[PDB]
């Protein structure tokens, strides 16, 4: 068992309430200036040579919200999450050599992102069905082999 | 290397931490043993029940600890050096659950301060709790 | 944090190393390529022969790199602006190989300068190459 | 294959002439003083407070030439390495929690340390040889499972 029915509520409810275009943004934003090397896989985003410039970086915004929605493929079907990423973990690994500990910091953020949005009810039980999941996700995001 | 820029943020964030220690310290280590089960392994002497009184109490002792370092900002090493033995000699906890605190505090942050927790002041605790967890885990600088 | 003992520590060493820049360079990517095959991978259009003439060349380009880098001590980043942009954005150089240079390179001064490398200086141009390594990989210190 | 004859004679005439004493008494302060965490494992090995009381107190002195005789377990059998660090892997993971990455600063000083002993005779291709030596040493000492 991936997750448990529990976990499952506070996934796909809390999702329902997602406006993936403003926390999708936030989350990509926040990731390139707490975390400023991530910067480096993101060269043809234009400008992003300062904090306020990410924030109103257009390119930022628009890969922002596909992150997102990629997140909403994972919540669809928890217990296939592998097999669904299977496209993106090539492409983040074999094709885009990303570090895979940064789609831990990027999970990290989400979560902290998630947590300024929902206030109380992004509860201690909520949070943890949440980092299972974006957890779930970053380690898809990592092939060793076929 | 923690600016100006850094250590004001730091002191902004921590002036809606005061007064309120043992709340936030408490949901500090809840959203920790909660969300990280791993990290109670350290605490087999401890009454986990979700919010008791050991946790509170912990809690408080450990954003207390925090706010420490907000005051000896410039030299948070001896500020920490007792802790710093306690966390790396003694009790030898593996840093990975420095980072998992550090985490779960920023979250507490967000949920009653998020506002305020902007993007670049985000940068500064966390270049701060950092500073902070390399002291109690030990580094030649 | 360099600390002026680490900065003097540095400057000894180098002191050494000035008037060898090309033939400590050549041996530094010498080491590298040779104990780490891999670190070649980045260099496909080059006469990779051991000991060829590009090798010293681009040896003395790094080392050169690096006295750079111990003039400007103090503001280390500025004097390496430049190669950051090329290492971080555009080549992308995945960061562990640094490590394998700055580790090529101690390697070098012990053989060449072994009293000189005591722990203690040893400690501060590990320290030193540390700061290099995080400016050409870019960092929000 | 392992090794190739010609590591295999890299390692095994290079440890004909070295003081397991000095070398492993040298390898071991200098861990501890350029990697100062490393000294939290430790704990029992008195003072330890300075460059100078590491360099100076016995018990690493010791310890530190117990560790290169170990190292020469690995050079008598090249090919069977893992199964000889077999009990050795046990103790530094399952029962002294020890970070798997400390076993590659160890084997960094190590050979910084015979570079400095052994100059210009500590050749790329030697110090290539070495690294394959120090290096599967640190990867037997991590065991996953079994
Ligand atoms: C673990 C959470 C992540 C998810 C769900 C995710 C999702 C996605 C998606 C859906 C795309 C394709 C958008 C397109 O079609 O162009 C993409 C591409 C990309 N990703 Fe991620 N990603 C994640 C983490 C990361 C991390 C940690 C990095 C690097 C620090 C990264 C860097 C990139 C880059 C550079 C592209 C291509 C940009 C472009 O098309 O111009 N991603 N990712
Ligand atoms: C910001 C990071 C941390 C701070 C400021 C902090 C602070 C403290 C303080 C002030 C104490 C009380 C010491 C005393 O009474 O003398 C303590 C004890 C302790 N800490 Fe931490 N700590 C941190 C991180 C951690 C982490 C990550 C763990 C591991 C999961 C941990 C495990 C423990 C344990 C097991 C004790 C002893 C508790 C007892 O027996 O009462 N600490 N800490
Ligand atoms: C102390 C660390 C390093 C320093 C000081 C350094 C310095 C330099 C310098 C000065 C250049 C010449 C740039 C120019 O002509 O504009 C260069 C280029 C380059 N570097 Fe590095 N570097 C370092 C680490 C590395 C590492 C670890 C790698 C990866 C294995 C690497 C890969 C390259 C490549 C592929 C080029 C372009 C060479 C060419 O096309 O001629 N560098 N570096
Ligand atoms: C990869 C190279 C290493 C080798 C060949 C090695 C070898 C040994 C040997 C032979 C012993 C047993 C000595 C005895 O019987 O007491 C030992 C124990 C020990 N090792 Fe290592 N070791 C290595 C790396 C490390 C590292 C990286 C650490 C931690 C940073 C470490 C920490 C310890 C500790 C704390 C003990 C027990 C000390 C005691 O008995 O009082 N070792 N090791």
């Amino acid at each position: 068992s991936d997750f448990t029915q529990e976990e499952r509520q506070f996934i796909v409810n809390l999702w329902g309430r997602v406006d993936v275009e403003q926390i999708g943004a936030e989350a990509l934003a926040r990731l390139l200036i707490v975390y400023p090397w991530t910067q480096r896989f993101f060269s043809s985003f234009g400008n992003l040579s300062s904090p306020s410039a990410i924030l109103h970086n257009a390119k930022v915004h628009a890969h922002g919200k596909k992150v997102l929605t990629s997140f909403g493929e994972a919540v669809k079907n928890l217990d296939q999450i592998k097999q669904t990423f299977a496209q993106l973990s090539e492409l983040h690994s074999d094709k885009l050599h990303v570090d895979p500990e940064n789609f831990k910091l990027l999970g990290n953020i989400l979560i902290i992102v998630l947590a300024a949005h929902f206030g109380k009810d992004f509860t201690p039980a909520s949070q943890a069905a949440w980092q299972k999941l974006v957890s779930a996700v970053a380690h898809a995001l990592a092939l060793r082999y076929h | 290397v923690l600016s100006p820029g850094d250590k004001a943020n730091v002191k902004t964030v921590w002036s809606k931490v005061s007064g309120h220690v043992e709340d936030y310290g408490a949901e500090t280590l809840e959203r920790l043993f909660r969300v990280y089960p791993s990290t109670k392994t350290y605490f087999p002497h401890f009454d986990l029940h979700h919010d008791s009184a050991q946790i509170r109490t912990h809690g408080k002792k450990v954003l207390t600890a925090i706010g420490e370092a907000v005051s000896h900002i410039d030299d948070i090493a001896s500020a920490l050096s007792k802790l710093s033995d306690l966390h790396a000699q003694t009790l030898r906890v593996d840093p990975v659950n420095f980072k998992l605190l550090s985490h779960s505090f920023l979250v507490v942050l967000a949920v009653h301060a998020p506002s305020l927790l902007t993007p670049e002041v985000h940068v500064s605790l966390d270049k701060f709790l950092v500073a902070v967890s390399n002291v109690l885990t030990s580094k030649y600088r």
